[PDB]
């Protein structure tokens, strides 16, 4: 959260695993793997992703692509509404920051790139 | 600060405020030289017993004050709603913990308490003489909740300035923001209907009107988490 | 230095009149010389308030019974009192055969003997009497009733096989013993209407106690 | 919070926030056994070493982010500018502290890393055809920096978003305000000239905007603070 | 003769015959150090664990056979229904039992076996030139089976006269009319989709056609009953 220091609130942000849809509203999401973020408290917060898995092999128009389906789902809702004292700003940005565990891994090596040398 | 979880549920809450445990007792279990020792009680750990978020009040100026009833508000909530439903009956312990996120320029004091077999009574016509009694969306809320009408007398013609004689807590602003209660089982019987009967009653009221200069967040969110303890069941429908 | 009044007993001992029968010889009221009260310890008007300042009770009540005429005479009749537990049926007439039902405790005693006085124990199928209940027995006009309350009724006539000589009023008092309460509650503030339900008047809600001028005067 | 001096130079700083040693290893010395062990390196301590305080540039709404090198940003500066230019070889490490001036009303979060052999590259005339050089001003701005134009690629064809794989560290308004940084000496060989080639620079972009109502004093001063470790020169002129 | 009980489930069966355990394994659980160590996968014991009795099926002269596809036949039913379900992976083995009931005057013999991976093949239009595909009702039956329509091959272009080859057990009217048969879980993967794949399929064909005189009962209940073992799931939805 990099909002003014004075303001404060809850964000619910939930994880919905590979099939489960996006959960309706938040307390559909509130029954599902939850975390309640209160920026008035600690200003990060950090969310794993259990598992991921991009092994479902597929051969759609003519060309294979192993791809996911395994599409989990991270929904974000506003658990309370953002609360300021006058002299804040009543907006404030968020940043996300990834990467993966240490069991993650990676097989197959395949170059592709949209960028390449030019002549 | 840091954030405790309960299985699939994490809440961001502060370090450890004190805690009122209501009458001096732990939610415990119920021993097997009961009642019904033999359709054996089967006591849910996993997902059941875990913090539930429900959806936001928000304080305002005008605000008159709130309150839910029990186990009534998670009788429709998630697998917890699931037992309370198709069992016939029901013992169960609860932690409350109830916050507002408010800037140092807000001011107001709440009183938390809780209150075992709340009754509701209306107003009665007005004049007195209609034997009018309370709906069923006025005695058994939900997870929304429901406001009163007539604080001073908490919807039942008694003071609230005496409410204090319940387990409560304050959360006045300019000090805490959080408050948090655990409930043990109250009731004439080991066990009793979820469905029918609601041990109690959560009240939340605003003693001390909620306040700021233009400008600030007209209104503050208070956010409601409880979880069960040393929840029972018996009978499955 | 002792505190012995402010003790639960102390504080609710004391028998009160909790009941009062007529059994005029012209009359509209009780025309057949017998009555049936439904025993209600809200009889005596202060008690309401002073039992609802706890949620649950348990006890034991002594009944003592005073029986004259409406002028406070005493006179050669007998009289039986009965008392019909809960789950028993009460008499519809002078000559239901309740009044022989020897299940149904019944005490005999003549005006001139001192009053009569029997001790009725803690009924209730449930651990204790309970003054509120928050929900319905599986909007709706069951709401807070806790039947397993009834402490029982007392059926109250004059002996023998036709009418009394004597207009008789019997009284009935109720001391009440051997007293636990838990979860004490607020002291009702408002106006009671009913004798079921809390419901006040919501035009007449009323403060508390006396009001002043300005909280600078005394 | 404690002042730290280093000869004439004394800064007041917080005592001891969160250090981020890029790539694990700290501004160290070259032994005797090296390519030049005639002409014994000497290695400057007394004033040469010490707290450098560049000119405080304004953070604004619209600021882009800004960028240094080194070591070009002292060769200007001071007796350590003194010896860059008058000698033919330097290694040197870094000590680099960020810091802030803002109130609680005001909100930002600034990215600050180090990249080694940071190359700048222009727009190429803007179609892609023309193969213009970055000017000299751009390449070497000294110690008033310069201002990125396109921070998304950070004027050079990379994600700003993938600078995290630097020796970064971040500067959130509403948690820190000072940044420290300690760079070892990084190139392909031992020394090298101090004057043709930048070793690295100094990066610090606004990736959250600043932000404010009206009547907060619009710019939040960024002070450049740093300090020469373990620096050696050799072959005077 | 003697009577088990799983929980709220109680069934009448024979002491003890021959039970054929599957591939010489049993149906256990699966470590903490595999693909998902981090989704704990719960394992249910209470009531998903119990004897089920599907809808008896009614043996009769003409009777081809029938089958059952797992897990299908239970995601329908009951409280393991509701798991199979609202649940990403499963993994279980399976005791099942079969029973019939018939006087000592009639006479027959079904094979039943387990086949894993059992994929049906229709006709395919009748000269061989349609590539019709099998329904979802004849793909995954339910808890009511499926009738086979060409035994001889089992409605797939394998010869039944081999089917001994898989974990099977014969039901010999003068003999037996019970056979039980323990399967562990059999598939390319730790775990996976308790509603796409249907790990195997229960076949119980006559294979000596069912006969009795006039007057005597014409049709011999079959009765169905399994229990979930060692039963896992994991990501809740």
């Amino acid at each position: 959260f990099t909002g003014s220091f004075m303001a404060t609130g809850k964000m619910l942000i939930a994880y919905t695993p590979p099939g489960g849809p996006l959960p309706k509203d938040r307390a559909t999401a509130m029954l599902g793997t939850h975390v309640i973020w209160d920026f008035g408290l600690q200003s990060s917060v950090t969310l794993v992703i259990p598992w991921i898995s991009n092994t479902h092999y597929r051969a759609h128009a003519r060309d294979g692509v192993f791809d996911y389906y395994t599409t989990g789902l991270v929904s974000i809702w506003y658990q309370t509404n953002y609360v300021v004292p006058i002299g804040a700003p009543n907006t404030a940005y968020i940043i996300a920051l990834a990467a993966a565990q240490k069991n993650f891994t990676m097989k197959l090596c395949k170059d592709a790139s949209d960028i390449l040398q030019t002549g | 600060v840091a954030q405790l979880t309960i299985g699939n549920s994490t809440i961001t809450t502060q370090e450890a405020a004190n805690i009122i445990v209501g009458y001096g007792e732990w939610p415990s279990y119920c021993s097997d030289s009961d009642a019904t020792a033999v359709d054996k009680p089967t006591r849910p750990d996993v997902s059941v017993n875990r913090f539930y978020t429900l959806d936001t009040k928000l304080w305002e100026k005008s605000s008159k004050g709130w309150y839910w009833k029990f186990p009534d508000v998670l009788t429709e909530t998630g697998v917890f709603g699931q037992n309370a439903q198709f069992h016939y009956l029901y013992r169960s312990g609860f932690c409350i913990h109830v916050q507002c996120n408010a800037s140092k320029f807000h001011q107001g004091a709440l009183l938390v308490a809780v209150l075992p077999e709340y009754v509701i009574g209306t107003v009665a016509g007005g004049t007195g003489t209609e034997d009018t009694h309370p709906p069923y969306k006025q005695t058994q809320p939900g997870a929304d909740g429901f406001e009163l009408q007539h604080p001073y007398v908490l919807d039942a013609g008694i003071p609230i300035s005496q409410l204090t004689v319940c387990p409560h807590q304050w959360i006045n602003l300019r000090t805490n923001n959080c408050a948090t209660i655990i409930v043990p089982y109250i009731n004439a019987l080991p066990f009793d209907s979820a469905l029918n009967h609601c041990n109690f009653g959560l009240l939340v009221v605003p003693i001390s009107p909620l306040d700021y200069d233009q400008g600030a967040t007209p209104v503050i969110p208070i956010t409601i988490t409880l979880a069960p303890m040393c929840s029972e069941f018996a009978g499955l429908r | 230095h002792s505190t012995a009044e402010t003790t639960l007993d102390s504080f609710f001992s004391r028998a009160g009149l909790v009941g009062e029968i007529d059994l005029p010889l012209k009359g509209t009221t009780n025309p057949n010389g017998y009555a049936n009260w439904d025993i209600d310890i809200t009889g005596y008007a202060q008690m309401r308030r002073k039992v609802e300042l706890f949620t649950y009770m348990r006890f034991d009540a002594e009944f003592t019974f005073v029986a004259c005429t409406p002028t406070g005479e005493v006179v050669p009749q007998l009289l039986q009192y009965m008392f019909v537990p809960p789950g028993a049926p009460k008499p519809d007439s002078r000559e239901s055969l309740a009044w022989q039902t020897a299940t149904n405790p019944s005490v005999f005693v003549k005006l001139s003997d001192p009053p009569a006085q029997v001790s009725v124990p803690f009924m209730s199928p449930a651990s204790a009497y309970q003054w509120f209940y928050d929900g319905y027995p599986t909007k709706d006009l069951e709401y807070g009733a806790m039947p397993n309350n009834m402490m029982g009724t007392f059926s109250v006539r004059t002996v023998g096989t036709s009418k009394s000589k004597y207009p008789l009023v019997v009284r009935i008092y109720m001391r009440m013993k051997h007293v636990r309460a838990w979860i004490p509650r607020p002291m009702r503030n408002q106006n009671y209407l009913f004798k079921a339900n809390p419901n006040y008047a919501g035009n007449s809600i009323k403060p508390t106690g006396a009001s002043r001028t300005a909280i600078t005067t005394l």
